[PDB]
C-alpha cells in the first residue's frame, strides 16, 4: 500500500521537476533572476520612500 | 499487568491513528500538485525559443 | 487600444499605490506588503507593455 | 530504403503542398487564437483546487 | 545462467514497461488511497477485543 | 549471379526512374523541411528530464 | 529577412552585454560570468550568421 504510495511520491516529484525543467531550458531564466536581483532592494526602497513621505 | 498492557495497546492505537491522518493530508496536497502539473505541462512550450505546443 | 490599456494600467497602478499608502497608514503591515507586492507586479507589467508599445 | 521511403516522401509532399496551399493567412490567423486559450481553463481549475485543499 | 535468466529479464522488461506505461498518475493516485485504510478496520476490531477481555 | 541480380537491377531501375521522375523540386523541397524538426522534440524532452533528475 | 534577424541578434547581444555590465556592477560574479558566457555564445552565433550573410 505504501509501496505504491512512495513510488507515486517519486512519480509526482519527477513530474514537477521535469515540467519545471522547461523553464531553465528556455532562455528567460537569467532575466527573471536579473529582475529579482535588481528589485530585491527596490521593495525595501519603496517602503523607505513611503515612510519618508510621511 | 492487565491494565499495564491495555495502556500500551491504547497508546499505540493513538500513534497509528495520527500517522494515517497525516498521510491523508499530505496525499491531498500532492494530488493538488499533479493537478497543477497537468496544467503546466499542457500549457507549456509558449516561449518564442520553442513551439513543442501545436 | 493597446496604448489605451497601457494608460489604464498606469492609472490603476496609481490607484493601487494610493491604496497601498492608505493601507500603510491604517491597514496592516502584512496586507500593506501584499499590496506593495501587487503594485510592483503590475508596475513591471506596465513597463513590459510600454516596451512593447515602443 | 529508397523504393518505399521515397514513395512516402513524394506522396507526403503532394499532400503537404495541398494543405499549405489551402491556407488563407487571415481566416486561419483568426482561427489561430481561439485554440490557444483552451488549457488556460484547466489551469484555472487546478489552481483553484490546490487552493481549496491547502485552505 | 544466461540462456534462461536473460530470457527472464527481457520478457519481464517488456511486461513491466507495458504495466508502467499503462498508468495514469491521476486515476491511479485516486486508487492509491482507497486501499491504505483496509487493515485499519481490523486494527479497530482488535483494539476493541483486547479492551473487552481486559474489562 | 546474372540471371537474378540483373533482373533485380533492371526492375529497380524502372522503379527508381519512375520515383525520381515523379518529383517536383518545389513541392518536395517544401516537404523536405517539415520532417527535419521531428527528433528535435524528443531532444527537448530528454534534456528536460536529465535536468529534472539532476535537480 | 535573414539580414533583419542578424541585425536583431546584434541589437540583442548589445542589450545582453549591457545587461552583463549591469550585473558586473550590482549582480553576482557567477551570474555575471554566465551572462558573459551567453554573450560570447550569441556573439559567435552572430559572427557565423554574418559569414552566411556575405
Amino acid at each position: 500500500a505504501m509501496s505504491a504510495f512512495e513510488r507515486m511520491e517519486e512519480k509526482v516529484l519527477m513530474q514537477e521537476s521535469r515540467a519545471q525543467a522547461l523553464g531553465e531550458l528556455a532562455g528567460a531564466d537569467l532575466e527573471t533572476q536579473f529582475a529579482q536581483l535588481e528589485g530585491g532592494s527596490d521593495v525595501d526602497d519603496e517602503l523607505a520612500a513611503l515612510k519618508a513621505q510621511m | 499487568t492487565q491494565s499495564t498492557q491495555v495502556e500500551t495497546l491504547k497508546r499505540n492505537l493513538i500513534q497509528l491513528e495520527s500517522k494515517i491522518s497525516e498521510a491523508k493530508t499530505k496525499k491531498e496536497m500532492l494530488k493538488a500538485r499533479i493537478t497543477t502539473a497537468k496544467a503546466q505541462e499542457q500549457l507549456q512550450g509558449m516561449v518564442r525559443g520553442m513551439n513543442t505546443s501545436s | 487600444r493597446s496604448e489605451k490599456q497601457y494608460n489604464d494600467a498606469q492609472n490603476e497602478i496609481n490607484k493601487w499605490q494610493r491604496n497601498a499608502q492608505l493601507a500603510l497608514q491604517k491597514g496592516d503591515e502584512n496586507l500593506a506588503r501584499q499590496a506593495l507586492e501587487r503594485k510592483k507586479t503590475y508596475t513591471d507589467t506596465s513597463a513590459a507593455l510600454k516596451a512593447s508599445l515602443d | 530504403m529508397g523504393l518505399f521511403d521515397r514513395i512516402k516522401r513524394v506522396v507526403s509532399s503532394n499532400l503537404n503542398d495541398l494543405v499549405n496551399k489551402a491556407e488563407d493567412p487571415e481566416k486561419m490567423l483568426e482561427q489561430a487564437i481561439l485554440e490557444m486559450q483552451e488549457d488556460l481553463v484547466q489551469l484555472r481549475q487546478g489552481v483553484a483546487q490546490a487552493i481549496a485543499a491547502q485552505k
